[PDB]
């Protein structure tokens, strides 16, 4: 016979705006790291960094010419951050003939490979081949005027190819 | 043979997952309906409209201050992130033996003549002891229910 | 009252009528 | 206490041309130094818009009931803030939900209730004798409010509320839309110095507030502020004057526009792709210079 | 104009290739994560196809 204070909760959807909603979570901000971002209405991957854009007060999203997300406003802070796609590229194996040697050099194309001897070039960066100041004819083309060859007790060298 | 061949596609993997949501400030007035000093009678149960606010059912589920927490049509741990157009909160006083009759498909004096739930009723029910507040020395006669 | 199913998706057809 | 207003002279409304007006931001996306083509409800360039006038001189006080097809572009060339708010709905007989927006002398009121609107709703501003100032003294908008679904009141503030005898010096623009139960309002204020006619130039209306309402918005009605004083004796039906006030009404249509964004992300120009063949060339080439 | 037209043609081809990623092609949505999260794999397989 003890009195019980009861509450009855009813929920329904009337093909109407979701006036009532529940929160999921929130995390601390991370910059200069390839992360999977979640925001008010977009999800994806990319590298977030401090920007210098001029978003309007009512605007929250950024789009480039090709209609790809560029910058996103922070929901909890009046700060706007550019989104740079996480680095990617092709992996090219530079080798002489297998009958010559088994030493190979690897070219990570179009990446600043401080993120991946090591030689940085305009076609990516060449790992496994040493850079020399001499100039020869092009044996194995790499790009941007750089060629590689199996010369000098032997290794793979990277030089600027000589026109003649 | 001697030459350069493309073999793979290098790409940096994401280190971790980051989630950012807007500041929680438009909290629903659940603290008032659940802690009201006085409540309406069984036959004149009041209906409270809750809308245009953010609701937190996780704290209510983990509050551990409610004797009975039964959900119909939805899991108690699944509606935390789910959204509804309108929220209805009906609160009244029910006898200890009558608390089991507040459910869809039930039959009884209060169920049939005071408050009838739909056969396809959805939501959750809240119930907790109130003998230390709704009972007084000499008898409390402020609650009316139809017979 | 009882409402058509085309208008309510999640909730029950029955609505407040007191 | 709903009342009727008599001694009103009915005249055909004037018409004015929209010289590149009614352009608003279609979304909350920032774009810099690009040209974007959007298919949204816009006000067509160089279109006749109904002109409503209010003056005494004649007893001109225009506030009819106007349809709501898909959207409304609202302007107000005012010097003393006479036009205050708007009332929406379908029947206004308490059987259907109605939307009400009023900026009274204290707060702006936005609410949705099944109001029983009066035949001729208005706001009464009276020049009291105790103090030499103008302020609201009557509230004759609706009659009853059985139930309410939404109601919002902003922070208190004050306005001049004085009937300046000069010329129009402020321009207020508004766009109202409703899709999938979302009531959206855009607005912008531009300083002007003119007597009549809609000013030239370009202006992009930034978003103001979004209202999730979900009704049947069949039509709407506008409101004004009435001047009443002992200098014009009379009853509640004739003892009143409207003052120097004017506003325009323009309807939105589904059109395709080529929006131009500057370096800082502000819309600076636009092209109506269905105006003339030159605009068709501009839209097809996605450029402003051909 | 010859060199400029070559550059313009290649740029237009690349831009159209990029913009073709925002098309539904009869699917529910162009975003792959959206269709992955909204629906279960056994039914979303046809949209992904
Ligand atoms: C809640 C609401 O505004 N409902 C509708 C609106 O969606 C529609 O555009 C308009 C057209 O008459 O009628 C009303
Ligand atoms: C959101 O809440 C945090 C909590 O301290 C606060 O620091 C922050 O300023 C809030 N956001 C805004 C925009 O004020
Ligand atoms: C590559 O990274 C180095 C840092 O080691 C930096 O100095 C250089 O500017 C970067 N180059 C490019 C093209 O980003
Ligand atoms: C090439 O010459 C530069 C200076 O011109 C020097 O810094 C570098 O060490 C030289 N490298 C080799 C492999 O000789
Ligand atoms: C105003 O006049 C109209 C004309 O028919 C009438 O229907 C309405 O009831 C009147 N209202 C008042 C308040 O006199
Ligand atoms: C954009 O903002 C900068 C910041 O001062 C300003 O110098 C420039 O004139 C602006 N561009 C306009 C107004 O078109």
């Amino acid at each position: 016979y003890q009195p019980y204070r009861v509450v009855v909760l009813s929920f329904e959807l009337l093909h109407a705006p979701a006036t009532v909603c529940g929160p999921k979570k929130s995390t601390n901000l991370v910059k200069n790291k390839c992360v999977n971002f979640n925001f008010n209405g977009l999800t994806g991957t990319g590298v977030l960094t401090e920007s210098n854009k001029k978003f309007l007060p009512f605007q929250q999203f950024g789009r480039d010419i090709a209609d790809t997300t560029d910058a996103v406003r922070d929901p909890q802070t009046l700060e706007i951050l550019d989104i740079t796609p996480c680095s990617f590229g092709g992996v090219s194996v530079i080798t002489p003939g297998t009958n010559t040697s088994n030493q190979v050099a690897v070219l990570y194309q179009d990446v600043n490979c401080t993120e991946v001897n090591v030689f940085q070039t305009r076609a990516g960066c060449l790992i496994g081949a040493e850079h020399v100041n001499n100039s020869y004819e092009c044996d194995i083309p790499i790009g941007a005027g750089i060629c590689a060859s199996y010369q000098t007790s032997q290794s793979i060298i990277a030089y600027t190819m000589s026109l003649g | 043979e001697k030459g350069i061949y493309q073999t793979s596609n290098f790409r940096v993997q994401p280190t971790e997952s980051i989630v950012r949501f807007p500041n929680i400030t438009n909290l629903c007035p659940f603290g008032e309906v659940f802690n009201a000093t006085r409540f309406a009678s069984v036959y004149a149960w009041n209906r409270k409209r809750i809308s245009n606010c953010v609701a937190d059912y996780s704290v209510l589920y983990n509050s551990a201050s409610f004797s009975t927490f039964k959900c119909y049509g939805v899991s108690p741990t699944k509606l935390n992130d789910l959204c509804f157009t309108n929220v209805y909160a009906d609160s009244f006083v029910i006898r200890g033996d009558e608390v089991r009759q507040i459910a869809p498909g039930q039959t009884g004096k209060i169920a049939d003549y005071n408050y009838k739930l739909p056969d396809d009723f959805t939501g959750c029910v809240i119930a907790w002891n109130s003998n230390n507040l709704d009972s007084k020395v000499g008898g409390n006669y402020n609650y009316l229910y139809r017979l | 009252y009882r409402r058509p199913r085309e208008q309510i998706i999640i909730g029950s057809l029955w609505v407040f009528c007191g | 206490q709903c009342v009727n207003l008599t001694t009103r002279t009915q005249l055909p409304p004037a018409y004015t041309n929209s010289f590149t007006r009614g352009v608003y931001y279609p979304d909350k996306v920032f774009r810099s130094s690009v040209l974007h083509s959007t298919q949204d409800l816009f006000l067509p360039f160089f279109s006749n818009v109904t002109w409503f006038h209010a003056i005494h001189v004649t007893k001109r006080f225009d506030n009819p009931v106007l349809p709501f097809n898909d959207g409304v572009y609202f302007a107000s060339t005012e010097k003393s803030n006479i036009i205050r708010g708007w009332i929406f709905g379908t029947t206004l007989d308490s059987k259907t939900q109605s939307l009400l927006i009023v900026n009274n002398a204290t707060n702006v009121v936005i609410k949705v209730c099944e109001f029983q609107f009066c035949n001729d709703p208005f706001l009464g501003v009276y020049y009291h004798k105790n103090n030499k100032s103008w302020m609201e003294s009557e509230f004759r908008v609706y009659s009853s409010a059985n139930n309410c679904t939404f109601e919002y009141v902003s922070q208190p503030f004050l306005m001049d509320l004085e009937g300046k005898q000069g010329n129009f010096k402020n321009l207020r623009e508004f766009v109202f839309k409703n899709i999938d139960g979302y009531f959206k309002i855009y607005s912008k204020h531009t300083p002007i110095n003119l007597v009549r006619d809609l000013p030239q130039g370009f202006s992009a209306l930034e978003p103001l507030v979004d209202l999730p309402i979900g009704i049947n918005i069949t039509r709407f009605q506008t409101l004004l502020a009435l001047h009443r004083s002992y200098l014009t004796p009379g009853d509640s039906s004739s003892g009143w004057t409207a003052g120097a006030a004017a506003y325009y009404v323009g309807y939105l249509q589904p059109r395709t526009f080529l929006l131009k964004y500057n370096e800082n992300g502000t819309i600076t120009d636009a092209v109506d792709c269905a105006l003339d063949p030159l605009s068709e060339t501009k839209c097809t080439l996605k450029s402003f210079t051909v | 104009g010859k060199l400029q037209d070559v550059v313009n043609q290649n740029a237009q081809a690349l831009n159209t290739l990029v913009k073709q990623l925002s098309s539904n092609f009869g699917a529910i949505s162009s975003v792959l994560n959206d269709i992955l999260s909204r629906l279960d794999p056994p039914e979303a397989e046809v949209q992904i196809d």
